[PDB]
């Protein structure tokens, strides 16, 4: 499966440092990961949540504060910024 | 009047080869009328000559006039028995190995009589010779001929495995096909396939026929007029594609067969759909030439116009499996079953009174329905939670029967592929509330304990579907799945390491 | 604890 994210997402993979204009889901999901992890956005507390007020993510999701795994709605949340091809 | 055999015996075994010669020129003469031939066949001592001196001679007219009377004597009885208690088959099968055609058409015929209007010569033949020179003979420029000898195979084939591996090793299989392929007279190729159906039985000539070109040639003559031969031509494919997956150049055999399924014979279509089941299991771009001929809207009308006939949903679900599953036109084949409106029917083969094997193939569809997220709607619509659980719920109360086939279904398939087609249809929100409300919850625990590595992948995987929502998370946290997932964290296929583990990430977290 | 999170995450694709 390929797809091909909308530019408003790209400056997130761009920003870890993304090189390609297309990418898998495995690698979309790998340079996400990557940030929220560089930038520290989640709670180190117990740490299955994720927050992103004033952050890009807060702007691209639409949702201030995710949890972890609530799956479908992730992949979907992804799901819009990208055309599939 | 008999009174002049032993005048007539002995000139037969002159030691001169050229009154023999003028000896039967005469005896094939007086072979021909009604009459004097009945004076041939009262006498043993004649005919005793006349085989010898087939068996034993130099010259063409000898042997012409002596094979030539022999077939003047097939018409008759018992002119039947004295060829054949005057030892002749040994001989007749011989005369197909000297190369003259004037012989082979008297040869050949006094054979073929003699296979069918007198017992015991469908044994003798096999022992003395037979099957070696007849399949050595397919070659011939003729047509009619082969018409005879192919018909004789036909006989001696015929439920003997004997014969049938005879044949084999002769180069067989390769042979028949060439027939097939080339020639155009009906009534040899409705014998070639009559012969080929009772060699595809047999499980060692199977690939063998696949490997020479059989599917490939015999759908040829699928739109030939003469009934008796299409059915034939079917019915061989449909025993011969168990060993048919892995080649090519059916390009114009899938668009054929998928014609066929809108015919007007029930028994045409039976024996069509069973073909597509088998011939798209496991290759890739067979899956893209179904698709690619409209496979799915004349295969989805097949199931509706066949009713609770499971003989043809079942073929026919599997063969919607096999194109909806694992290949390129994965999201078309998944959409063209709801635009054909193929989906309402599909659901109604999971209730009765349909039988398990058909049901085991279409909860097995629904798995690949669902994959596409534009099925998950109309699935829900059509009730098929409230009755994928009813499967599942008998299965697993009927396999608890430990306390203690036949129908072919191993009762561990239901479970596993119910569960297996929930996780899929627990991905829309709206199917996680039905799942839920159906207290399903605290039965996926109970299967957590199956020693099966299959239930427990997708057990341990609808769970993990479910957790999502905490009104069904911190519920499933209650009963049980806290400790019986926490050691299977540490079983062998990384396909259970995690899942059984997603699900623990969201439980007792915070 | 995040590190064995989106490995799992990404595990249904
Ligand atoms: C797949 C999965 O969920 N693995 C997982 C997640 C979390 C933990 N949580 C902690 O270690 C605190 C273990 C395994």
């Amino acid at each position: 499966t390929l797809v091909r994210p909308k530019p408003l997402l790209l400056k997130l993979l761009k920003s870890v440092g993304a090189q390609k204009d297309t990418y898998t889901m495995k690698e979309v999901l790998f340079y996400l990961g990557q940030y929220i992890m560089t930038k520290r956005l989640y709670d180190e507390k117990q740490q299955h949540i994720v927050y992103c007020s004033n952050d890009l993510l807060g702007d691209l999701f639409g949702v201030p504060s995710f949890s972890v795994k609530e799956h479908r709605k992730i992949y979907t949340m992804i799901y819009r910024n990208l055309v599939v091809v | 009047a008999t009174r002049a055999i032993p005048e007539l015996t002995k000139l037969l075994n002159d030691e001169d080869q050229v009154v023999v010669n003028k000896a039967a020129v005469m005896v094939h003469q007086l072979s021909k009328k009604e009459a004097s031939r009945h004076a041939i066949m009262r006498s043993p001592q004649m005919v005793s000559a006349i085989v010898r001196t087939m068996q034993n001679t130099n010259d063409v007219e000898t042997a012409r006039c002596t094979a030539g009377t022999l077939h003047n004597l097939s018409h008759h009885r018992e002119g039947l028995l004295a060829i054949f208690k005057s030892g002749g088959i040994p001989a007749l099968v011989k005369m197909l190995g000297s190369p003259v055609d004037s012989v082979l058409f008297y040869a050949i015929t006094t054979l073929h009589n003699l296979l069918l209007h007198q017992e015991g010569a469908k044994m003798a033949v096999r022992l003395a010779g037979g099957l070696q020179k007849m399949v050595a003979l397919l070659n011939k420029t003729n047509v009619k001929f082969l018409a005879i000898t192919t018909d004789c195979l036909q006989i001696l084939a015929y439920g003997n495995q004997e014969s049938k591996l005879i044949i084999l090793a002769s180069g067989g299989p390769q042979a028949l096909v060439n027939i097939m392929r080339t020639y155009t007279y009906e009534k040899l190729l409705w014998t070639t396939s009559r012969v080929l159906k009772v060699l595809s039985v047999c499980s060692s000539n199977k690939p063998a026929i696949v490997e020479a070109g059989g599917m490939q040639a015999l759908g040829l003559h699928l739109t030939d007029p003469s009934q008796r031969l299409v059915q034939n031509c079917l019915w061989t494919l449909r025993n011969l594609s168990d060993a048919a997956t892995k080649q090519e150049g059916m390009e114009g055999l899938l668009g054929t067969l998928v014609q066929l399924l809108g015919s007007d014979d029930i028994n045409v279509v039976t024996c069509a759909a069973g073909i597509l089941s088998n011939l798209t299991c496991n290759n890739y771009k067979n899956k893209m030439m179904v698709c690619q001929v409209g496979g799915i809207e004349a295969l989805v009308r097949t199931v509706l116009r066949a009713g609770d006939r499971e003989d043809i949903t079942e073929p026919a679900i599997c063969a919607l499996r096999h194109l909806t599953s694992r290949h390129q036109e994965a999201e078309m084949a998944q959409n063209a079953v709801r635009l054909h409106y193929g989906l309402p029917v599909v659901v109604k083969l999971l209730h009765p009174p349909s039988h398990w094997p058909l049901i085991k193939a279409t909860v097995g569809l629904i798995r690949n329905l669902a994959l596409c997220p534009a099925n998950h709607a109309p699935l829900r619509e059509q009730g098929a939670i409230p009755r994928l659980v009813q499967l599942l719920v008998r299965a697993h109360q009927d396999t608890q029967r430990r306390t203690s086939f036949v129908e072919g279904v191993r009762m561990e398939e239901i479970v596993e592929g119910c569960t297996g087609a929930l996780h899929i249809l627990a991905r829309d929100v709206h199917n996680r509330i039905v799942i839920r409300g159906l207290n399903t919850i605290p039965l996926f625990v109970q299967l957590l304990y199956s020693p099966i590595e299959n239930i427990q992948r997708v057990a341990a995987g609808v769970l993990c579907e479910l957790a999502q929502d905490k009104e069904a998370a911190e519920a499933i946290e209650a009963e049980g799945a806290t400790a019986p997932l926490t050691e299977l964290l540490h079983s062998r296929n990384e396909g259970v390491a995690t899942y059984a583990a997603a699900v623990l990430f969201r439980m007792s977290e915070d | 604890c995040f590190w064995a999170a989106w490995d799992c995450l990404y595990f249904i694709y």
